[PDB]
């Protein structure tokens, strides 16, 4: 999926939770907001052939 | 500096540390065990100590304060 | 790639050396990228973001 | 090798390499032909061996 700038804000403020805050400070966090994108093979030559 | 208002933040695991002294601190009275700080729990981020025109003047900074100067004192007479 | 990356870093370390607190982190939201590289041409903005 | 995501431990590829290290530990290796631009190649450090 492809999101809209208000979805990715929210995803980033929700990441600006007390919850995530609290397990930033003890421990780094990796967010993957990424719609799932990570699971194409060769997604500049899928993109190029859309 | 006698600051009007500091706040204590319970970041990290030492902020968790000091958080738990402050909810730790308990009055109780006669058994009654009411806390010295309600507004302090496990959720809480911080702490501000509040006073009109300085925190000096306040009771628990400012008896911890004279005591110590008292001691300081006593204890470089002592060295001499 | 200076913007995306060494000031970035510099006003981490700015943030830092003017913090003498040690309870009230700052979190640093870091935009990082799923592509580093995949995509086509454009510049440092890979190098900066891996 | 490169999965579909990272870079992962690759049996065939590794074997290839050793068996080029095995060759050239037993008959040598020729670089004839080779035109080479080598940076920080001082005394002292691994380009220099290089």
């Amino acid at each position: 999926r492809t999101f809209s700038q208000k979805e990715m804000a929210f995803n980033i403020l929700g990441l600006l939770t007390p919850e995530i805050v609290q397990l930033c400070q003890e421990e780094p966090v990796m967010a993957d907001l990424n719609g799932g994108l990570q699971f194409i093979d060769n997604l500049k030559d899928f993109t190029s052939k859309l | 500096n006698n600051p009007n208002e500091l706040t204590i933040h319970f970041g990290g695991a030492k902020g968790r540390a000091i958080r738990d002294n402050y909810i730790g601190m308990m009055f109780e009275t006669i058994l009654k065990s009411e806390k010295i700080f309600k507004d302090i729990d496990e959720t809480t981020t911080s702490y501000t100590f509040v006073s009109p025109t300085g925190l000096l003047s306040a009771t628990q900074f400012t008896q911890p304060a004279l005591t110590l100067m008292e001691k300081a004192a006593y204890e470089d007479i002592k060295s001499k | 790639h200076r913007i995306m990356l060494t000031n970035l870093l510099r006003l981490l370390g700015a943030v830092k050396s003017k913090k003498p607190t040690d309870t009230r982190p700052a979190q640093c939201i870091l935009p990082l990228s799923p592509n580093h590289g995949t995509f086509g041409f454009d510049g440092l903005y890979s190098e900066s973001k891996i | 090798k490169k999965t579909k995501d990272g870079w992962e431990y690759n049996k065939k590829l590794s074997s290839l390499y050793l068996d080029g290290l095995e060759s050239a530990a037993i008959n040598g290796l020729t670089f004839k032909d080779k035109y080479v631009l080598v940076t920080g190649a001082g005394a002292g450090s691994i380009g220099a061996e290089i």
